[PDB]
């Protein structure tokens, strides 16, 4: 219902908001472990 | 020298003086076996199984003789309550005499073994070393222990050749020891129902004895023989007390 | 000088027990207190620790057992008063009020406050660093607290905890019905503390152990690797640090002994200090949370928690200690 | 220096809770009957 | 970002969330009244 | 027959093998990514 | 009866106190 | 091969360790935790007991508890896909699926962690007796929240998770078996409270008798954890406590081990006595002392006196305690003296 | 060391020591009937407990 | 020795965990609020409101009685209300 | 007071045997 | 309950049997020093 | 021929002591209940 | 009263703990071990032997 969406919301916003904060930073660890 | 609390440890690459420590440890038990069942013999009273049975008398093993068929005494009386029946020597005294004998002769085997500890069976034939071949042990007495465990699911409790077990009604007016047939459905597992007993132990035997053979000949993995160090008694002595308390659990529950 | 070689001989480090200044005042009065603590065990009469002409049996020699024998308080009719032998009209009337519980308790008391000042002193005469004494102070506290202080507080030592093991429990027993000393925060620090130090003291004896390095045989205990007085330390930190830092994380462990043996110290005697002054602090009835009746429905309905759980369990110890003491139906006493 | 790592998975699965449900109790503390 | 900053702003932190706990002891849910 | 009870424990047999599944599968996966020398 | 064994018992850990405060064995 | 590879990974040296015995200890540990933080936040107890105990209906952090299954439960295992749930999560909240769900993710995180103890000691090169020592919890968890239990009627007369919940456990276990009176638990306390005064004296003992390796007031930079000397002194510290308690360690192999020895065995002692209590099985009397007082109504000891507050304890708190007895005691039958 | 005449006729049985199978050998099949072992002691429990019930399986003296 | 992870000091020194963390502490936080805010958290637990304990007429505990249809016997006592 | 008629000989055997055991143990040490 | 125990104990002494006299006295600081192995213990991964 | 697997055994004077104490406190403490 | 009482009973206790630190450093700093004890002059090593 309605409420799940109001919770979860913030979370999203905020997985998103780090997830682009960052990424630069992480794909360059994934490639580097690539070895 | 030695603390007090690893005495025993003497015993841990001589198989024959850890031998006759393990038949030592035998007659004594069995030696118990006798001595409390003559002891409850000279003060149990057969008089009444209604309103004194013998669990209201502090009975503790006379139930165990009773479970698996021992009902009467050489002097008359049967646990059920009825006059002229004869057990013929498996009576309860029987039973005492024979943990009695039992224990003697053990503990003269224990004499033996501890005098000549320094047999060549133990001896490792291509190093001169005491050696115990544990992983073989195992499927020897295992298969052992697949056939006494089918051989007394078979015979003994079915009636086939032997007295049954104790069953009885719902509530416990009219038990008595009767021959029992294997229940091999689903409700075999029912704690409840005495034919799941009789199926668990030739299932189990049948089982036992396969398994045995198997551990007869095929040596086990190398890194399984590493990980458990196969060769050293002490993991022996590890898994055994293990499955030990898994038992004593079940028993205390059930 | 014959005082100079006198003090000498107080003061001497020679002397198989240490003796000192403080001794000269201990090992008279704690030889009082046992020696009377002893015969009153076994032979003791009954005493009216209620003070309503009710004896309470608790010798030996009256129908008692190690469980159930106590030195029992002094009466409810002396409360704070002092009471020697001197005070009263003869032996039997003495043992009749509890007179042996006040002879033994305050020569304990004043026995035990000179074994810790015995503990600063020794130490002083070795060259010590001197704070051991500081550690006894816990437990010496929790002492003053059952036998001194709560009778202060409440006014009477007939409440003080009796010289007996059930007799403790019955002091416990009436003191959570009194106080609900469970929900009290220094209590609880106790338990910390004495929790706590089990759990390090096992965890610290394991870890060395598990540490010790290889010098015996297997035929001979592994402390035969030990000899007293060697310059080498037994086990190896290092390793034992290596392993419970692993076991947790590296900087959830100590490398450091003097401070890892400081926080075994400080654990047990500080949350043992705090149950003393919980103890010392419910003598004057600041008692422990209530909580009875906190939580409430939308039209008033009580919703009982495990509180009120506690507190029907308090109420039946509640009207069932000293059941023909009270006349009133208020425990001010 | 790595930035995820099984240390991350950890602070996190016990972290993101803890502030989570402080958020919850938090809020309960204004509820009237 | 100096950590004796990030030290006294996040124990400053505790002590609001813990001071707002015992504050709802007094009221509402609880509160005996 | 298969009665309520023992289509549960069908269910809790799955579950748990899937959980354990996943847990090993990944488990592996990251222990051939990131080896050691 | 009872009374003699508690007593008795007790004197033997007193006794034990003295030897194994006096007699212990020293540590050198 | 995968297992060699799966076996590199498992026992990296990391921040925090995972080895083998990680796969059974972080999922089971971190539900047992999980599982006791959900409930006591989230959720209630007012169709088990009775009770509130969570913070959303009010309590506080003394009062809230994971509480146990009502007694009709019996010794289900409340399985969330089990019948009485049959996978409600709702439901199974509302039934005290939570307590069973901690007490067995608990126990075998227990097995995990001495699995861990096991795991690490034998990668680091140390003797395992810290897993031995664990023994005396795992021994403890055993007896009082499962073996306990299944002795009575029910899940419900196991502890229930919570501050509050544990002390209302001490008191039934005072008004119904008289633990007190047993002595594996006086064995319990004798190890607990001699483990405290064996921690804190020889923690004095060691920071009291410190060599000077410094200069420094505060003294703990005299000690590099690499150094091989003892940090403090071994003879100064016997002849202080042979001169003042009469007798002094003077084997510190001896002394540690003695440390790991008494607070063990007494919780093994007191899981020992919790297991005949699962039986009833109780020391509640003396026989002696209940013949005498039958008739002599002029004895009175400290035993007959805490036998009176078993018996109020019993009938005033058993009533809700236990609301499936639905019992109903009127007034006139409650134990009670003068006045109160 | 002393030869019996039991001795030598039970000899084979003690001549195989540390002989192992090269490798991991059976432990895959040891793992399979690992796994149905327990299953099957799970489904014991659970007739015991109560938790599966089935049809014809009345758990109780009756 | 130090294992290899960055320490947790230069982590929340660093100005990039305080651009990411000043969201996601907060998020989380308001996500929780909200999870009793909306009355959520009484429905996913069964945990009852504060009109929810009693029928207006009843001073009786809605206490489970039967094991096996039990999860019944619960939501009979819901519609009571 | 009408205590067990074995309570005597059960506590008196209980520290017997093993002081007796340890005593034994101890004596054969010292004259090694 | 109490075979429990014999079984951790017996267990232990199986299992690390080659310390149960004392760990190693010449065993190396580095083995025990975090991040000098990537694999705990083994001597085969240092950095 | 003498069994090599013969050891001495041991006790010193401390282990009495604390053995006496130990089984004397056991004593003092169950004997109350033998005697019931 | 209970309040004013319990209080004062507390930072009483306190200080007494407090007394008994500071009194037994100060004689050990004036006589020369506050620090601990050194090995070059460790007392009890040259006291004879209790026995
Ligand atoms: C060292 C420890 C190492 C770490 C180990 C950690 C492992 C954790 C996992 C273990 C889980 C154990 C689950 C136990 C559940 C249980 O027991 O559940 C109990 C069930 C029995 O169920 C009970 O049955 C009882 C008796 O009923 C019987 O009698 C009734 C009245 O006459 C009726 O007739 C009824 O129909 C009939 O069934 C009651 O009905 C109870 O309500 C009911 O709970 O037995 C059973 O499942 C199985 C019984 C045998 C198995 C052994 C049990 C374990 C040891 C217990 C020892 C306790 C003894 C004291
Ligand atoms: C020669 C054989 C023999 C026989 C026929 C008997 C017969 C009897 N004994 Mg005696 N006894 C014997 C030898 C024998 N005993 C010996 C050698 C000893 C010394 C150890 C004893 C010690 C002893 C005691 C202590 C007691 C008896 C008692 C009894 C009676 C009850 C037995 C019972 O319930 O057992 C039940 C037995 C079991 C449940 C065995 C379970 C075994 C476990 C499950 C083994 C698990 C491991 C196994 C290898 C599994 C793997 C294989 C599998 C896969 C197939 C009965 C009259 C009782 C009595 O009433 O005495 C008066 C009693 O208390 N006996
Ligand atoms: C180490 C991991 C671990 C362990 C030991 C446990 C253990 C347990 N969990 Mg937990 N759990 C875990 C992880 C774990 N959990 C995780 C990661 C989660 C989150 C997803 C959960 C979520 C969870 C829930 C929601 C519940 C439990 C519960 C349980 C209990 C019941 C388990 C059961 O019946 O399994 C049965 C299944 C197995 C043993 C799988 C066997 C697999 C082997 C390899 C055989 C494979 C057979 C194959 C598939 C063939 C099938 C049959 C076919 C031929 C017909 C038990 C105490 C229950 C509980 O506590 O209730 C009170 C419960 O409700 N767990
Ligand atoms: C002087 C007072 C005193 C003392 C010292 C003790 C001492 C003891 N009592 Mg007793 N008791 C007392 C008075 C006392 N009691 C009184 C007056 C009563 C009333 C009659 C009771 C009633 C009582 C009961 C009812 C019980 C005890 C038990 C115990 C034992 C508990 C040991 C322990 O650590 O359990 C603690 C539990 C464990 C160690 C289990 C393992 C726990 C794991 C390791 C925890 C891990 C947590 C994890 C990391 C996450 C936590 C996070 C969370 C905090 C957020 C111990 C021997 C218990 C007992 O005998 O058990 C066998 C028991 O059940 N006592
Ligand atoms: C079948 C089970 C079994 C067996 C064969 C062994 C065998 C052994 N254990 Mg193990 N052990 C077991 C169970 C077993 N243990 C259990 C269940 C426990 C927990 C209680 C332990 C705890 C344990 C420890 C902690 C140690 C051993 C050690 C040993 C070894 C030396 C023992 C010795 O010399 O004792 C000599 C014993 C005495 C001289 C007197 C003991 C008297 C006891 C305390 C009371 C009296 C009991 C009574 C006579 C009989 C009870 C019968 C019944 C209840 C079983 C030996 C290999 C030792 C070891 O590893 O050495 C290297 C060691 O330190 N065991
Ligand atoms: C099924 C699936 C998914 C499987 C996958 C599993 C997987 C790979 C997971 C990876 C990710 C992962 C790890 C997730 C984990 C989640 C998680 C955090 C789980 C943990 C849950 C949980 C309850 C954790 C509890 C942690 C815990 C026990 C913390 C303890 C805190 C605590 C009490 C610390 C006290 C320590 C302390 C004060 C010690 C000093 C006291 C003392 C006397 C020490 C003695 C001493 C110390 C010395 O120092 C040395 C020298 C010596 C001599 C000595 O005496
Ligand atoms: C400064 C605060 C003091 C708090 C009370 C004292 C705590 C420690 C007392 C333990 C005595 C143990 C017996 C001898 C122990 C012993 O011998 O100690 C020895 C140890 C080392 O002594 P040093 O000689 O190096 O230092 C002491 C002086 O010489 C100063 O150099 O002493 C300390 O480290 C004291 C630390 C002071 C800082 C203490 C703060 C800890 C308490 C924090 C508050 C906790 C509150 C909990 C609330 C629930
Ligand atoms: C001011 C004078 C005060 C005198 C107080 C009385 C002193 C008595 C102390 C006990 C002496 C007996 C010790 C025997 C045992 C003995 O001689 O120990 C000697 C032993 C010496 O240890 P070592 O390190 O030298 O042992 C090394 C090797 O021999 C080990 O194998 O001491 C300990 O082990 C400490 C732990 C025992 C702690 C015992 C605590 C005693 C508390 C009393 C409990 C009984 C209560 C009875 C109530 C009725
Ligand atoms: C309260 C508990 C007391 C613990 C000691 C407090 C240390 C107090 C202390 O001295 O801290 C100091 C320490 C310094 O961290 P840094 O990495 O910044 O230090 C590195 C510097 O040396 C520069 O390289 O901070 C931490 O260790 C915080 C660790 C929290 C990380 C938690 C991760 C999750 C762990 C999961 C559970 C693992 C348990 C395993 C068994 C289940
Ligand atoms: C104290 C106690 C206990 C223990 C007990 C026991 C351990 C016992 C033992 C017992 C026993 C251990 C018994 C045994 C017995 C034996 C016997 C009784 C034997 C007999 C034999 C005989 C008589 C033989 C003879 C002979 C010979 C030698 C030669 C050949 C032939 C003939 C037969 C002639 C318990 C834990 C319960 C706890 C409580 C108390
Ligand atoms: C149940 C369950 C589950 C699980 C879940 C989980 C896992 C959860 C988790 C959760 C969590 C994980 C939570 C957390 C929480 C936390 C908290 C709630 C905290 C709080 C804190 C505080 C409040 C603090 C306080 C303090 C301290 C203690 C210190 C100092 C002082 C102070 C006061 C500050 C699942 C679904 C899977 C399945 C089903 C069942
Ligand atoms: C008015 C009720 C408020 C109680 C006190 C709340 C703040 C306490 C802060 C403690 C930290
Ligand atoms: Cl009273
Ligand atoms: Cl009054
Ligand atoms: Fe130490």
């Amino acid at each position: 219902d309605w409420r799940v969406l109001v919770v979860l919301l913030p979370v999203l916003l905020a997985a998103g908001w780090a997830v682009r904060n960052i990424l630069p930073y992480a794909v360059k660890q994934v490639q580097k472990l690539l070895q | 020298g030695l603390p007090w609390y690893r005495v025993h440890t003497v015993l841990i690459n001589d198989p024959g003086r850890l031998i006759a420590a393990h038949l030592m440890h035998t007659a004594l038990v069995a030696g118990w076996a006798g001595s409390m069942a003559l002891y409850e013999l000279a003060t149990f009273d057969p008089s009444d199984p209604v309103l004194n049975p013998m669990w209201r008398q502090g009975m503790f093993v006379l139930p165990f003789m009773a479970r698996l068929g021992v009902t009467g005494s050489w002097s008359g009386w049967s646990i059920t309550g009825e006059t002229g029946i004869d057990p013929g020597f498996w009576s309860f005294e029987g039973v005492a005499l024979a943990h009695i004998v039992l224990s003697g002769l053990l503990f003269l085997a224990a004499c033996w073994h501890w005098v000549y500890w320094d047999l060549e069976l133990f001896r490792d034939p291509r190093t001169g070393e005491p050696a115990l071949d544990l992983p073989k042990m195992f499927g020897i007495h295992l298969f052992l222990a697949g056939l006494l465990c089918f051989g007394f699911g078979a015979f003994h409790l079915t009636g086939l050749f032997g007295p049954g077990m104790w069953v009885s009604d719902p509530y416990g007016l009219t038990g008595s020891v009767q021959p029992v047939a294997p229940e091999w459905g689903p409700d075999g597992f029912n704690p409840y129902n005495p034919g799941g007993v009789v199926a668990h132990h030739i299932a189990a035997g049948i089982v036992g004895i396969i398994a045995g053979l198997f551990h007869i000949l095929v040596r086990p993995p190398q890194r399984l023989y590493k990980a458990l160090r196969m060769g050293n008694i002490e993991t022996v002595l590890s898994s055994s007390i293990a499955a030990v308390f898994f038992a004593a659990f079940v028993v205390a529950g059930t | 000088n014959l005082w100079e070689r006198f003090c000498n001989w107080v003061t001497s480090t020679d002397n198989r027990l240490y003796v000192g200044w403080f001794g000269v005042i201990m090992i008279p009065t704690l030889l009082a207190a046992t020696i009377c603590f002893v015969i009153a065990f076994i032979a003791a009469p009954p005493v009216d620790i209620d003070g309503i002409r009710e004896p309470v049996s608790g010798s030996l020699l009256y129908g008692n057992n190690i469980i159930t024998g106590a030195v029992v308080p002094s009466s409810n009719a002396i409360g704070l008063h002092f009471y020697p032998i001197w005070e009263a009209a003869s032996l039997d009337e003495w043992l009749y009020n509890g007179g042996p519980y006040q002879l033994i308790i305050f020569h304990f008391l004043l026995g035990a406050s000179c074994y810790m000042g015995r503990q600063w002193e020794l130490s002083y005469r070795l060259g010590m660093r001197p704070w051991i004494c500081v550690a006894y102070s816990a437990p010496l506290a929790s002492a003053f607290a059952v036998f001194l202080i709560y009778p202060i507080g409440q006014g009477s030592f007939s409440d003080g905890m009796p010289l007996g093991i059930s007799g403790t429990f019955n002091f416990m027993i009436v003191f959570q019905a009194e106080h609900n000393i469970l929900m009290h925060p220094f209590h609880q620090l106790g338990v910390a503390g004495v929790f706590g130090g089990a759990l390090f003291c096992a965890m610290h004896g394991s870890l060395v152990t598990s540490s010790l390095i290889r010098e015996t045989t297997e035929t001979e205990s592994a402390n035969y690797g030990y000899k007293f007085g060697q310059e080498e330390e037994t086990y190896n930190i290092v390793a034992a640090h290596g392993y419970f830092g692993r076991l947790i994380f590296q900087y959830a462990s100590f490398n450091n002994s003097r401070s890892l043996h400081f926080f075994l110290a400080a654990w047990p005697v500080v949350g043992v200090w705090f149950t003393a002054l919980g103890i010392s602090t419910m003598a004057f009835n600041l008692n422990g949370f209530n909580f009875n009746h906190s939580v409430i429905d939308a039209k008033g309905n009580v919703i009982n928690t495990w509180a009120d759980i506690i507190n029907r369990a308090n109420l039946g110890m509640e009207v069932m200690h000293e059941r023909n003491a009270h006349n009133f139906p208020l425990d001010l006493a | 220096y790595p930035i995820f790592t099984v240390r991350w998975v950890a602070v996190h699965t016990l972290a993101v809770p803890t502030i989570f449900f402080l958020g919850a109790i938090a809020a309960m503390q204004f509820i009237q009957r | 970002i100096p950590l004796w900053i990030v030290a006294t702003v996040a124990g400053m932190g505790v002590i609001v969330i813990v001071g707002l706990f015992f504050y709802g002891a007094y009221a509402g849910l609880g509160s005996s009244l | 027959t298969i009665t309520p009870s023992l289509k549960g424990f069908f269910i809790g047999l799955l579950s748990g093998a899937v959980v354990l599944g996943l847990t090993f599968a990944v488990l592996i996966a990251i222990s051939q990514i990131d080896k050691v020398q | 009866m009872e009374t003699i064994t508690y007593v008795f018992i007790f004197a033997c850990i007193i006794a034990l106190f003295f030897f194994a405060i006096f007699f212990r064995e020293p540590p050198r | 091969g995968w297992f060699d590879i799966l076996d590199d990974w498992l026992k990296r040296d990391r921040f925090v360790f995972v080895g083998w015995s990680g796969i059974l200890l972080f999922p089971c540990a971190y539900l047992a935790l999980g599982g006791w933080l959900t409930g006591t936040t989230f959720v209630t107890s007012w169709y088990t007991h009775g009770l509130a105990s969570s913070y959303l209906e009010g309590c506080n952090f003394l009062t809230v508890a994971v509480s146990t299954p009502a007694n009709s439960m019996g010794h289900s295992l409340l399985l969330l896909w089990g019948p009485e749930a049959q996978g409600d999560f709702t439901r199974w909240c509302q039934l005290g699926g939570l307590w069973t769900f901690i007490a067995l993710h608990g126990a075998f995180g227990l097995i995990g962690f001495m699995l861990r103890q096991f795991e690490i000691a034998r990668l680091v090169g140390v003797r395992p007796y810290n897993a031995i020592a664990f023994s005396a919890p795992i021994a403890v968890f055993v007896s009082v929240f499962l073996i306990y239990p299944l002795g009575q009627s029910s899940w419900f007369f196991a502890p229930s998770f919570g501050v509050a919940a544990i002390f209302r456990f001490l008191l039934f276990f005072q008004g119904f078996h008289n633990w007190t009176l047993n002595p594996f638990h006086m064995m319990g306390v004798a190890g607990v409270l001699g483990g405290a005064l064996l921690c804190a004296i020889h923690g004095a003992t060691v920071e009291n008798t410190l060599f000077q390796d410094g200069e420094g007031a505060s003294t703990f930079r005299a000690f590099n954890p690499t150094q091989a000397e003892e940090t403090y002194s071994m003879v100064t510290a016997n002849r202080f406590w042979s001169q003042i308690f009469g007798i002094a360690f003077s084997n510190k192999r001896w002394l540690h081990f003695f440390m790991l020895f008494v607070p063990v065995t007494g919780l093994w002692m007191s899981a020992i006595g919790v297991v005949g209590l699962a039986l009833n099985l109780r020391s509640y009397d003396f026989i002696s002392q209940e013949i005498r007082a039958a008739e002599d109504p002029e004895f009175e000891t400290f035993y007959t006196k805490n036998l009176l507050l078993n018996e109020g304890i019993r009938a005033w708190m058993a009533p809700q305690d236990q609301p499936h007895e639905n019992f109903v005691f009127p007034e006139e039958v409650l134990p009670r003296g003068n006045a109160l | 060391a002393r030869r019996t005449w039991l001795g030598d006729i039970l000899r084979p049985l003690n001549s195989e020591y540390g002989k192992v199978a090269p490798g991991w050998g059976t432990t895959p099949l040891m793992a399979v009937f690992m796994g149905l072992f327990l299953v099957f002691l799970l489904i014991i429990l659970e007739i015991y407990n109560s938790t599966l019930i089935l049809d014809g399986v009345n758990v109780s003296w009756k | 020795g130090t294992t290899g992870e960055r320490p947790f000091s230069d982590i929340i020194t660093s100005v990039r965990y305080w651009v990411i963390h000043s969201i996601t502490i907060p998020a989380l936080f308001i996500a929780g609020w909200l999870f009793v805010s909306t009355g959520l958290a009484y429905d996913v637990f069964g945990t009852p409101r504060p009109d929810s304990y009693y029928a207006q007429e009843q001073r009786s505990i809605p206490l489970v009685t039967d094991r096996f249809e039990a999860k019944q016997q619960v939501e009979t006592f819901l519609e009571q209300l | 007071m009408e205590v067990n008629q074995l309570g005597l000989i059960a506590t008196a055997l209980f520290v017997l045997v093993p002081s007796v055991f340890l005593i034994i143990l101890y004596v054969q040490t010292e004259s090694q | 309950l109490l075979f429990f125990f014999g079984h951790i104990w017996h267990g232990a002494r199986t299992l690390f049997r080659d310390v149960f006299s004392g760990i190693d006295p010449e065993l190396s600081p580095e083995q025990v020093e975090w991040g000098f192995y990537q694999k705990v213990g083994d001597v085969t991964t240092r950095r | 021929e003498p069994n090599p697997n013969r050891q001495p055994v041991e006790l010193n004077r401390t282990s009495l002591y604390l053995g006496l104490l130990l089984i004397l406190v056991l004593a003092l403490l169950f004997s109350s209940y033998f005697f019931n | 009263r209970s309040w004013l009482a319990t209080s004062h009973f507390v930072l009483a206790f306190f200080f007494l703990v407090g007394h008994l630190w500071h009194a037994g450093r100060a004689r050990a700093a004036a006589a020369g071990f506050e620090k601990g004890i050194d090995r070059e002059s460790e007392p009890v090593l040259s006291m004879p032997s209790l026995d």
